[PDB]
C-alpha cells in the first residue's frame, strides 16, 4: 500500500511561488526517484522534472529548467516542488509519480514501470 | 520538453468492439526505445498506467488493454468498450536526451 | 533474469558432490548457476559498506600563512631569536642574509634570519581505516523464473537481498517456490581492508593503498587531533624565498586538490557522503544447492498457443532470450519450449530458463536459452499454433573457446590465484594449480609492485629477449613465458 | 609534489576502472614524446652515449631508451 | 567533552528501552573503556557494565551494552520498577582522564 | 567487604577551602587507585582526579588541576580530597572510587571494571 | 585444523561469558560453535606462514 | 568479577632461597607445584644496588 499525499489545493497571484510537498509512505522513500507532472485543467499532462530521493539529484524540463526547484526531505519522506514566478497560464494540476532507481543508487535509466504511482493532485490556481 | 507525442484528439467505439489508439513519436523518444507507457486519466483522479514496455500492463489491469509499436509510432487496443474505458488516455515515452512527453491526449467515448 | 545484458556475465555449470559450487563474485559482473535438476540463480555482488570507519590521518591540501615575523643577528654573533618559534603553529626557517653598517650591524658578513608565519589549513583529505570486520556485503540472488520485469536488473524486487558479514560464514535466502540457498562467502579474504585507507577528499572518495597514503608529501595531521592546529611537515605546503641573500619571506604553495587528483590516477574511486559503500573489488562464496529445488515441476503442460510479445534477440553471451504471451487454458501450466534442428529429429540448444512457466494467463513470460552455432530452431506451444522461429547464431566453437580462454586469462589476470576459485568444484588439480598460481604470485608481486604498465612492458620485452637468448633450452623457455606473462600483465593492467 | 608519486602499481586493481586510467594511460609516452622532439640536442647526445657503451645492439638500445626516458623524469 | 546522552528515557513495564552514549574518537569511539553506572536518588553510583557489554556479578542479566563508532548503548529487557533510575556513561578517554556522560533519567510510567 | 567511607557533609563559605577523606577497608589500600568525583545537585557526575596509593603519584582534571590536592595516607588506609579556593559552583557530592593499580605498581591504564566501589558520597555546600 | 589454547571450554553459569582462546592454522579456517541448531560458524584468515 | 565479596582467580605464589618448592592451589584444577632455584637466576654476590 503506496500512497503519496500531496498539499491541498492552493490560489496565489502570479508574482508569487507556490511549494506543494508529496509525502511518499508504504516503501523505502530515499531508493525512489519523485517526479512532479503538471496537468493544465483540461490540457495534457506535462513532465517537470525528478529528483533522486536518495542522494538529492535533480532533473528538470527546459520549460522549467529555472523556474522549478525540488527538494526531498529524506527523514520526513516527502518531496518538495517550488514553483516561483506564476503566471495565470500556470495554472494547472501538479501531481508527483514515482520511480525506482538502481542498486547503485543512481537514477539513471527509469524501470519500464515508472509512474505506475501518482498523486493525488495538488491544484494551483493564478 | 521535447515535442508532446501526437495523438488523436478524441476516439469513440461501440460497447463490446475493438478500438484503438495511435500515439505518434520521433525516432529519440517513441521509435528509438520502449520506455512507451499509456496512461488512463478519469476526470478528478490522477492517471493510472495501464500499459508499460509498450505491451506490458501493470498487475491488476484488464487485459483488454492491449499495446503495440510500429518504427515512431505506438499503438493503443482496447477489446470490448465498456462503460468504465470512459476517460483520457496519454501515451508517454522515455526520451533519448533523458526527459519524458506526454502525447496530446485521447477521449475515447464508448457511446 | 537480472544478469542478460550485463556483459560481465559468467556461466557456473555444475556442483559437486555435495551439492555445492565456488563462485568469486565482483562488482559490476553477475553470475548465472545452473546444475541438473535445479533452478537456474543469478548472483551479484551489489555493495561493499564499510561502517563506522576510524580516521588514521589528516592531510593539508590548502593552507595559508598570517603573522609573519622575522628576526635578524648581526655576523658571527649566533642565531636570531623568534618567540614564535616556541609553538608549531608557525612555520619557521633560518637563513644567512649579508649585513654590514647600512643594515645597522658593526661589522660586514652574514648575519642570521629567521621567518616565522603562522601556518593554518583551509582544507584538508582526510584517509580512514576500517576494521575487515565491520564491512557488509550486499548480494541479490535472481532466480529466473521468466518473470516479465526480470530482465532489468537494477531494480532487482524480486530478487533476495542478502547481507554477507564476516560475523556469521553462513548466509541462507528463501527463495520462494525455489527452496533455500545457502551462500558461505568469505568476506575477509577479499580486498583486505587492513592494508588500505578509504581516502576522502572535497565529496570525492578513494580506496587506496595504506603506505602510500602515508607516504604522502603533504603536511598531516593524526587520526585523533582535537586541536587541528599541530601539523607535522608544514615545509611541504610552503616555500621560503632569499633571492639575492637580501630578505626571506615565506609564502604558501597554493592548492593541492588537483595535484591529490593527479597522484590519485590509480585508485579505484568509492563513495564516502552516504555510508562508506564502495562499489569495487570482489567476494568468493561457496553456493549450496541442496535445498533448492525447481518451482512449478508438477505443473501440466501447456495446451494452447503461444504469441510472441518480444522478438527473440541476442544476448551480448551467445544467448538467446524472448517473451511469449500465453492464449491456452489451464492458466499455471509448462510452457513446452526447446531448440530442435530443422527436421525436429534432436534437440540442438540448452535451455538457460530452466522449467519455463507461465503462471497468470495475461502476463507474459521471459524465456532464456542457449543455442548451438549455426542454424536452430526455437520450438514453443504444442501442434495446433506451434511457434518455430528460426534463429541463426554466427560463431564457432573453436571461436566460443579462445573467447572463454581469453576470459579466464583476464580473470587470472584481476583475481589472481583466487581465480582457481572460480566455477571450482574442489578437484585436486584446481588445488594444485592454485596453490602453484600463489606461489608465482608471491613472487611476481613481489618482483613488479610499484612500477607501471609501460615498464611492465619495457621488462617483459627485455625478459623475452634474453630468453630467446639463451642456450639452455630449459631457461629459454623458462624466461620466454615468464615475459609472455608479463607482457600480458603490462597490457591488460592500469584498469 | 604528490602529483610526482601516483597510486600506480599498488595490486589493489579490480575490474572497475581506476581513476584516471584512460587518460592516464598515455599521459608518460606523450610526455616523453614532446620532451624529445622539444629538446632534439638530447636526444643525439644520449645516442652517441649508448652506441659508445655498446658492445651490443641490446644493449645500446636499451641504453638510449633508458636515457631517454629518465632525461624527462629527472627535472 | 561530557559524552552526550538523552536527557530523559521512559519505557513501559516489561519492555525494552535502550540509552545511547555519544562521544568522540578518544573516548567512547576509540577505546572499550566504556561503562555504565545505575544511581538511584541519593545513592552512590552503581556500575552496571564495563567493558562496554560486561556487567558485574551482582548486575541483572537483564542489562545490555553495545557499542557502534563513536556511541555506546544500554538496554533494559525487563524494565521492572527498580530499574528506574538515572544512568551515567562514562569512558576512559585516550588522554588519561575519564569523561562522564550528561545521565539519562529512566522512568517506567 | 571492600566498603569505602568518606567523612561527613560540610558546610563552607566561598573563598574557603574543603578537605573530604574516604577511608578504604577490606582491601589492599596500596593495591588501588582512589578516584575522585564530584556531583552537582541534580546534575551529572564529574571526575576529577585520582590518587596511586601504591606510590603517591596523582593525574587530575584539566579542570580542578589548579586547585585540587589528593593525598593518601597509607597507615590509615586514607584518602584525600583538598579543593581550595571553593566557589558556589562547587557544593556538590565528592564521591571516590577505586581502581586497581598493575602488578608493576603503576597506575597509567585502568582495569576495565573501573569504580566498581564507590563511597558513600560527601556533601559540600558554600 | 586448529587446536583450541582455553582447553576444556566450559559454560559455569548461563548469564556468564566465557572467552575461548585458540590457534587456527595460517590461512583460510573456520571456528565452529555449539551444536546442529543455531550452530555459530564463523571465519578466520591466519595471514603468515 | 567485579564483585569482590568473593575474590578468586588471582594466585600468587613467593619464592624465598630458604622456600623455593611451593605449591598454588588453583580452585577447581587441583594444585600446582613449582620447584624453582632461586639461588641460580642472579649472583646478588656480585651486584650492588
Ligand atoms: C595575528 O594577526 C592578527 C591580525 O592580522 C591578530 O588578530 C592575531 O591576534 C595575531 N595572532 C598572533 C598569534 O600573532
Amino acid at each position: 500500500e503506496v500512497q503519496l499525499v500531496e498539499s491541498g489545493a492552493e490560489v496565489k497571484k502570479p508574482g508569487a511561488s507556490v511549494k506543494v510537498s508529496c509525502k511518499a509512505s508504504g516503501y523505502t522513500f530515499t531508493s525512489y526517484a519523485m517526479h512532479w507532472v503538471r496537468q493544465a485543467p483540461g490540457q495534457r499532462l506535462e513532465w517537470m522534472g525528478w529528483i533522486n530521493a536518495g542522494n538529492g539529484n535533480t532533473k528538470y524540463s527546459q520549460k522549467f529548467q529555472d523556474r522549478v526547484t525540488i527538494t526531498r526531505d529524506t527523514s520526513a519522506s516527502t518531496a518538495y516542488m517550488e514553483l516561483s514566478s506564476l503566471r495565470s497560464e500556470d495554472t494547472a494540476i501538479y501531481y508527483c509519480a514515482r520511480d525506482k532507481v538502481d542498486d547503485y543508487g543512481d537514477y539513471w535509466f527509469p524501470t519500464l514501470w515508472y509512474f505506475d504511482y501518482w498523486g493525488q493532485g495538488t491544484l494551483v490556481t493564478v | 520538453s521535447q515535442s508532446a507525442l501526437t495523438q488523436p484528439a478524441s476516439v469513440s467505439g461501440s460497447p463490446g468492439q475493438s478500438i484503438t489508439i495511435s500515439c505518434t513519436g520521433t525516432s529519440s523518444d517513441v521509435g528509438g526505445f520502449n520506455y512507451v507507457s499509456w496512461f488512463q486519466q478519469h476526470p478528478g483522479k490522477a492517471p493510472k498506467l495501464m500499459l508499460y514496455d509498450v505491451t506490458s500492463r501493470p498487475s491488476g489491469v484488464s487485459s483488454r488493454f492491449s499495446g503495440s509499436k510500429s518504427g515512431n509510432t505506438a499503438s493503443l487496443t482496447i477489446s470490448g468498450l465498456q462503460a468504465e474505458d470512459e476517460a483520457d488516455y496519454y501515451c508517454s515515452s522515455h526520451t533519448s536526451r533523458g526527459t519524458w512527453v506526454f502525447g496530446g491526449g485521447t477521449k475515447l467515448t464508448v457511446l | 533474469m537480472r544478469c542478460i545484458g550485463i556483459s560481465n556475465r559468467d556461466f557456473v555449470e555444475g556442483v559437486s558432490g555435495g551439492s555445492w559450487v565456488d563462485i568469486v563474485l565482483e562488482h559490476g559482473s553477475c553470475v548465472t548457476t545452473m546444475a541438473k535438476n535445479k533452478p537456474t540463480l543469478d548472483f551479484e555482488l551489489i555493495k561493499t559498506e564499510a561502517k563506522h570507519p576510524a580516521t588514521l590521518r589528516k592531510y593539508c591540501i590548502e593552507a595559508k600563512l598570517t603573522n609573519t615575523t622575522t628576526a635578524s643577528r648581526c655576523p658571527t654573533q649566533g642565531e636570531p631569536s623568534l618567540n614564535e618559534e616556541q609553538d608549531k603553529r608557525f612555520v619557521c626557517k633560518h637563513s644567512m642574509v649579508d649585513r654590514g653598517w647600512g643594515n645597522g650591524c658593526g661589522l660586514f658578513g652574514k648575519g642570521g634570519i629567521v621567518t616565522c608565519a603562522m601556518f593554518t589549513c583551509k582544507k584538508n583529505m582526510e584517509g580512514k581505516i576500517v576494521q575487515p570486520e565491520n564491512l557488509e556485503y550486499t548480494i541479490v540472488i535472481t532466480p529466473h523464473s521468466g518473470e516479465e520485469n526480470a530482465v532489468g536488473n537494477d531494480t532487482g524486487k524480486h530478487g533476495k537481498e542478502i547481507k554477507v558479514t564476516p560475523q556469521s560464514s553462513i548466509t541462507e535466502a528463501e527463495l520462494t517456490g525455489y527452496g533455500t540457498v545457502t551462500m558461505e562467502c568469505s568476506p575477509r579474504t577479499g580486498l583486505d581492508f587492513n592494508e588500505m585507507v578509504l581516502l576522502q577528499m572535497e565529496n570525492k572518495a578513494w580506496l587506496v593503498h595504506r603506505q602510500w597514503f602515508l607516504d604522502l608529501p603533504l603536511p598531516w595531521l593524526p587520526g585523533a587531533d582535537t586541536q587541528g592546529s599541530n601539523w607535522i611537515q608544514k615545509e611541504t605546503l610552503v616555500t621560503f624565498k632569499n633571492p639575492h641573500a637580501k630578505k626571506q619571506d615565506v609564502v604558501v604553495l597554493g592548492s593541492q586538490e588537483g595535484a591529490m587528483h593527479t597522484a590519485l590516477t590509480g585508485a579505484t574511486e568509492i563513495q564516502m557522503s552516504s555510508g562508506n559503500l564502495l562499489f569495487t573489488g570482489h567476494l568468493k562464496c561457496r553456493l549450496r544447492m541442496d535445498k533448492l529445488q525447481l518451482k512449478g515441476m508438477s505443473y501440466s503442460m501447456c495446451t494452447g498457443k503461444f504469441k510472441v510479445v518480444k522478438e527473440i534477440a541476442e544476448t551480448q553471451h551467445g544467448t538467446i532470450v524472448i517473451r511469449v504471451q500465453y492464449e491456452g487454458d489451464g492458466s499455471p501450466c509448462k510452457i513446452p519450449f526447446e531448440i530442435m534442428d530443422l527436421e525436429k529429429r534432436h534437440v540442438l540448444g540448452r535451455l538457460i530458463t530452466v522449467n519455463p512457466i507461465v503462471t497468470e494467463k495475461d502476463s507474459p513470460v521471459n524465456i532464456e536459452a542457449e543455442p548451438p552455432f549455426g542454424d536452430s530452431y526455437i520450438i514453443i506451444g504444442v501442434e495446433p499454433g506451434q511457434l518455430k522461429l528460426s534463429w541463426f547464431k554466427k560463431g564457432s566453437s573453436i571461436g566460443q573457446m579462445f573467447e572463454t580462454t581469453m576470459r579466464g586469462a583476464k580473470r587470472m589476470a584481476i583475481l589472481g590465484d583466487t581465480a582457481w576459485d572460480f566455477g571450482s568444484l574442489g578437484g585436486v588439480f584446481t588445488s594444485i594449480g592454485k596453490a602453484l598460481h600463489q606461489v608465482f604470485g608471491a613472487i611476481y608481486g613481489a618482483a613488479f609492485s610499484g612500477v607501471s604498465w609501460t615498464m611492465k612492458i619495457l621488462i617483459g620485452v627485455v625478459i623475452t629477449w634474453i630468453g630467446m637468448n639463451s642456450r639452455s633450452t630449459s631457461l629459454s623457455v623458462s624466461l620466454v613465458l615468464v615475459g609472455v606473462v608479463t607482457l600480458y600483465l603490462g597490457v591488460m593492467v592500469q584498469a | 609534489s604528490v602529483a610526482l608519486v601516483p597510486h600506480v602499481g599498488m595490486g589493489l586493481e579490480t575490474r572497475t576502472e581506476t581513476w584516471m586510467s584512460s587518460e592516464g594511460a598515455w599521459k608518460h609516452a606523450q610526455r616523453i614524446e614532446t620532451w624529445v622532439l622539444r629538446h632534439p640536442g638530447f636526444t643525439i647526445m644520449a645516442a652517441i652515449l649508448a652506441y659508445t657503451i655498446g658492445t651490443t645492439y641490446f644493449q645500446r638500445v636499451l641504453i638510449f631508451i633508458l636515457l631517454t626516458a629518465v632525461a624527462p623524469s629527472m627535472t
